[PDB]
């Protein structure tokens, strides 16, 4: 009755304004995808390390 | 999708000031005196059925 | 000023009776103002009487009133204002800055009255705090969104705790916090001001990272029962509407239990037992209820409570005893010991506090501090009669080991720099797991009772242990 | 759009002619609006308000009928006409309500939507009699050891489950429920009991917790939790336990079985109270309602194992009592210990000693007992009794130079009480029951260090399911145990014992 | 792989039971132990790849 006047009427009459997108971005973290877990160095390098590796050895004790 | 959640609450409360804009529409026209008659013969309609 | 004009009819205390005209009638729980040289008194409507008479609490005092005196209607139920701008400041009940802040610049006003969140809303625990402190992360972790519960005796350094907690914890955290006090002593208060402009969390050159609705006790007792109700409503704001997660801290819901009690006998409800009110269930139902982890934001409320002669077969303290979900009992006795944490370690229980979920080595770690602890004051009486002397080894080594784990709970504070003035030490919940395991093991036998003796982590009980020896 | 949605289903609802009956409030006040009207009003009638509120008319005085209302005064309002529901209290009862947390009402609260109701029956209504009875003999398992042996009960029997406040009490009663799982699995009516749980004024985050640890353990499908939260009001609360009787007499008539669990009684009390003491009724015992008694009594004694003759069905019930400080003088202890069969006390000090369940089987008692319990767990549990009956008395004797004679009972005592752990939440089947307690019988367990106890448990079980699984299912199928099967058994004791 | 890594870890505490010193012994079977942990752990903990874009 009234129930069917109020309803078509206001839902016809008024409009839904949607939010602005702006402000949806706003309460959003933005980001941009990570970028590399890195290259780590090769450990020891150089007849250093083969010398050091075969001469300190003899680790073993008597 | 927590931002979408928010504007269907929003909607909602858009629309509550929608509620009470309509309230103040159907008081403020005569459709507050002639849906009034019209209620009138619904309930003289109603209580005959009685 | 609304034509819903009412004239005070009887001022028998608190209980104001109001005459509002024909046709006009508030509702319950509605809020009225009556303008007087002392302000507008605010009148929450709780009856109505019928005849256009309603039956109304008193907030403000009523000393003074003319009986038929004009009260306007504001309407509805009292609506505090919330924001931003709530934060670093102290707000009254009556939702006025009394630390002179300037007016609050309100946002939005919601009601105290609001309803709870349904169970579709909550959203359910897993989220695990951690205070730092020992005691608290082993033997009753905490948990964000939780309902921390200081059981004690009257302010043994219960207030202390809290400051101790705001300190570490609410700085931690980098959301808001409320800080609500219902019946404190004002001294206290100006104390708790100064200090937290002093930690800087109040910043008055800035924001401020908590609020504070300072209701203390010289308030009618109608007003303090909304104390808590004012605070809470800004907490909902800051878990719905700003979204943040929060850290509710509320003192003392003994004074809330206090004061409902005595304005149910105003109201005239037949008082229940030990003079409780009848409605303190559904009172504190409500006050609980409404702080809740929900799908919108997380509240971790800390809730001061006197246990009235130590006595947790007082019905109030028994009831707020359900209706929390991380009890902490505080006792004299360990106080007296000189241990700080004065916590009564086998009477701590928390919701979290679990085997799997707390870890299983914390939670074998746990059961074996539990049982030894158990055993050692299961021993006691045998100490007591038949003497140290007729126990076995086994229970020697356990004895042992119970008093170096006795004082290795002692953890100092920062809040016992005004106290000894030693300063704190917060130990990780890691850490604290591990160093823990190894007392148990023995490792630490050989590291004396008084080198654990109110010093903080294990590497400050060997360092202790080496300041004794030399 | 959900504006569109909402706004059709309110559309929806249009003309009224229903209002007849109209009542006027004079005075509302607690909850406790008093009408002058409503000539014509049953006892205890749905009542509907101009606001809506809802309500049950306890106090029909000669000019005034007192409607208690079940919501907040909040929107109600003085003067407003109080349309007639013209309906004593009355639930939809059906299958639908197996997975559904419902509020009192019986409006979902984890909006499962519509229930599949086959009745709307009163909820006040009287007991099955004198000539509604069958034997009681249906073994009650819930999976724990103790319970199983030392305290077990039957089908539609009484047994408080009175004990230390929230000590894991929910926890005690949450381990039966997992074990109706395994039977229920099982086609048989008789092995499907439909279990209810009733939160009463209990917070919407601990029942949430509930109801997902329920759903991780599947248990919804069988579950209904009759919910009465905390926020939910005293009257809700009043009539909670009730209500949930009235779902269970659809089972228990359609002559299935099934186990209610009403927790707790305690808070059940202070809403009569509340409610009481608001209408202004003398109030009994202790502050508690002097009819709380008959309130209890007609509860209680709804639980039922129905007669052959009317169909054998049944209605177990297994109250929760908190005890306030460990109190069981206090008057709602005292009346209900005496209404119901049987008991279970949790004790703090088992607790605290780590034994979880922390149930003082001393002073738990079942008066349903060895009626009903597995034939072969009677015969491998009679000794159980006597052994601990002389470890409980000897327990004192605990504490130097001690006799022979008490340091075996000792050894063997000691052993037992670390066997009748079990880590809550984990129900155990009645098949390896059996065994585990057999063992502890042949004494083999005696040889058994306390540590390895644990370790002994689940590895003499795997043993018994790789090697004795014959064995395994001739007990759960034989339910009883011949001379040669026990013969069988002690040979793999022994041979799981030796290694 | 994982299975040799942690297989010659042990092997070498057996190994330093036939040659006396243990002094880098202890160094190799730490390293190899750390990583065949770290990578099963992370294999076993991994979230997705990528988005999910289905349902949400």
């Amino acid at each position: 009755n009234v129930i069917q006047d109020l309803y078509l009427r206001e839902l016809k009459d008024t409009k839904l304004a949607p939010s602005t997108l702006q402000d949806a971005e706003g309460n959003v973290k933005p980001w941009n995808p990570p970028q590399k877990p890195n290259l780590p160095e090769l450990e020891l390098q150089g007849p250093e390390a083969l010398k050091a590796y075969t001469e300190q050895n003899v680790e073993t004790a008597h | 999708v927590r931002y979408e959640a928010s504007l269907r609450q929003l909607e909602q409360r858009q629309l509550a000031k929608s509620v009470i804009s309509r309230v103040q529409s159907e008081l403020g026209n005569p459709k507050f005196q002639e849906k009034v008659l019209q209620q009138s013969i619904s309930e003289i309609e109603q209580l005959l059925s009685k | 000023s609304t034509p819903i004009t009412g004239k005070v009819t009887a001022v028998i205390g608190a209980i104001v009776d109001v005459h509002f005209e024909q046709s006009e009638l508030p509702a319950i729980l509605n809020a009225l103002e009556i303008k007087t040289p002392q302000g507008k008194l605010v009148l929450e409507v709780a009856q109505h009487l019928g005849e256009n008479t309603v039956r109304t609490i008193a907030m403000d005092g009523t000393e003074g009133l003319v009986r038929g005196e004009k009260v306007l209607d504001t309407g509805g139920p009292i609506s505090v204002p919330v924001g931003r701008e709530t934060l670093g400041r102290i707000i009254n009940v009556i939702g006025e800055p009394i630390d002179e802040r300037g007016p609050i610049k309100s946002k939005l006003r919601k009601p105290i009255h609001a309803d709870p969140p349904s169970f579709a809303e909550q959203s359910t625990s897993a989220e695990i705090l951690e205070t730092g402190i020992k005691v608290v992360d082993l033997l009753a972790p905490y948990a964000r969104g939780g309902k921390i519960g200081l059981f004690g005796g009257a302010g043994v350094g219960k207030t202390v705790f809290i400051q101790e907690l705001i300190n570490n914890i609410a700085k931690a955290h980098g959301g808001f916090s409320v800080f609500t006090g219902v019946g404190e002593r004002t001294r206290e208060g100006n104390d708790l001001y100064r200090e937290m402009k002093e930690t800087g969390v109040i910043n008055l050159e800035g924001e401020s990272k908590v609020a504070l609705v300072f209701g203390q006790m010289n308030e009618p007792p109608g007003a303090r029962a909304r104390v808590a109700l004012t605070g809470l409503t800004i907490a909902e704001y800051f878990r719905d509407e700003e979204g943040q997660d929060v850290l509710l801290f509320i003192d003392n819901i003994f004074r809330f239990t206090q004061a409902g009690s005595e304005v149910s006998a105003l109201l005239g409800r037949i008082p229940s037992a030990v003079g409780y009110q009848p409605t303190l269930a559904t009172d504190m139902g409500l006050l609980q209820e409404r702080i809740t982890t929900t799908k919108k934001g997380s509240v971790t409320s800390v809730q001061a409570v006197y246990v009235p002669a130590d006595d947790l077969t007082d019905p109030a303290p028994a009831t707020t005893f359900a209706h929390l979900d991380a009890t902490t009992v505080l006792s004299r006795g360990i106080s007296e010991l000189g241990i700080y944490p004065a916590v009564d370690p086998l009477d701590s229980k928390s919701r979290l506090l679990d085997a799997a979920v707390v870890g299983q080595e914390h939670y074998d770690v746990a059961s074996k501090v539990q049982e030894t602890l158990q055993t050692y004051k299961s021993l006691q009486d045998i100490i007591a009669i038949l003497g140290m002397d007729e126990l076995s080894e086994q229970d020697k080594l356990t004895v042992e080991r119970a008093r170096k784990i006795q004082r290795f709970l002692s953890q100092p504070f920062a809040v016992a720099e005004v106290f000894t003035g030693i300063p704190g030490k917060l130990v990780r919940l890691k850490d604290t797991v591990a160093s823990f395991k190894a007392v148990l093991e023995g490792k630490y036998d050989n590291i004396p009772e008084h080198a654990f003796y109110m010093v903080g982590g294990i590497e400050d009980v060997v360092a202790k242990a080496e300041k004794l020896a030399a | 759009e959900v504006s569109s949605i909402l706004e059709e289903r309110i559309k929806g609802v249009s003309d009224e002619a229903n209002l007849n009956e109209t009542g006027r409030v004079l005075a509302v006040g607690d909850g406790i609006a008093r009408v002058f009207g409503l000539n014509n009003i049953q006892a205890e009638e749905l009542v509907e308000f101009s606001s809506g509120v809802k309500g049950m008319a306890l106090n029909l005085e000669p000019g005034q009928v007192g409607i208690v209302l079940f919501g907040s005064d909040r929107l109600v309002k003085e003067g407003e006409l109080v349309k007639r529901t013209g309906n004593i209290v009355d639930v939809p009862v059906g299958p639908g309500l197996l997975g559904r947390v419902v509020d009192a009402l019986g409006n979902p609260i984890d909006g499962k939507g519509p229930i599949d109701a086959a009745g709307r029956s009163r909820a006040q209504v009287k007991a099955p009699g004198i000539l509604p009875r069958r034997s009681v003999h249906e073994p009650v398992q819930t999976g724990l050891k103790a319970v199983d042996a030392l305290v077990p009960i039957g089908r539609g029997q009484r047994e408080l489950i009175i004990g230390d406040r929230q000590t894991g009490k929910t926890a005690v009663a949450l381990d039966t429920i997992l074990n109706q799982k395994r039977w229920n699995n099982g086609s048989d009516e008789s092995k499907k009991l439909y279990c209810v749980y009733v939160a009463v004024g209990q917070k919407r985050s601990t029942v949430a917790q509930l109801v997902q640890t329920l759903e991780q353990h599947d248990a919804m499908k069988y579950s209904i939790i009759v919910a009465a939260t905390a926020s939910e009001a005293a009257p809700l609360q009043y009539l909670a336990p009730f209500t949930a009787a009235s779902i269970g007499e659809w089972f228990r008539d359609n002559g299935k079985h099934a186990l209610i669990v009403y927790d707790d009684l305690s808070k059940q009390a202070v809403a009569y109270r509340q409610l009481s003491l608001l209408l202004r009724r003398p109030p009994g015992r202790e502050a508690y309602p002097g009819d709380v008694f008959y309130l209890h009594s007609r509860l209680l004694e709804r639980a039922a194992k129905l007669s052959e003759k009317e169909g054998s069905g049944s209605l177990t019930a297994l109250p929760v009592i908190e005890t306030q400080g460990g109190d069981v003088s206090a008057y709602i202890p005292t009346n209900v210990i005496s209404i119901t069969d049987g008991q279970i006390f949790l004790e703090a000090e088992l607790f605290y000693k780590g034994i979880r369940p922390a149930i003082n089987v001393g002073l738990s008692v079942s008066r349903v007992g060895s009626a009903a319990q597995v034939k072969a767990l009677k015969q491998v549990a009679g000794s159980l009794k006597l052994f601990l009956a002389q470890y409980r008395e000897v327990a004192a004797f605990a504490q130097s130079d001690l006799d022979a004679s008490t340091k075996q009972t000792l050894v063997r005592g000691e052993r037992l009480t670390q066997l009748l752990k079990q880590n809550q939440y984990s129900p155990l089947a009645t098949e390896e029951q059996v065994p585990l307690i057999y063992a502890g019988v042949n004494g083999h367990l005696d040889g058994i260090e306390l540590s390895r106890i644990g370790e002994f448990e689940s590895s003499f079980l795997s043993y018994l399911k790789s090697n004795h699984n014959e064995l395994l299912t001739e007990i759960r199928e034989k339910g009883e145990l011949s001379k040669e099967l026990l013969a069988s058994l002690k040979s793999a004791t022994e041979s799981f014992v030796a290694t | 792989a994982k299975s040799a890594a942690n297989k010659l870890d042990w092997a070498k505490v057996i190994s330093s039971l036939r040659i006396t010193g243990s002094t880098a012994t202890q160094l190799s079977s730490f390293k190899k132990r750390n990583d065949e942990a770290r990578r099963q752990l992370l294999e076993l903990q991994s979230q997705p790849t990528e988005v999910d874009f289905s349902h949400y």
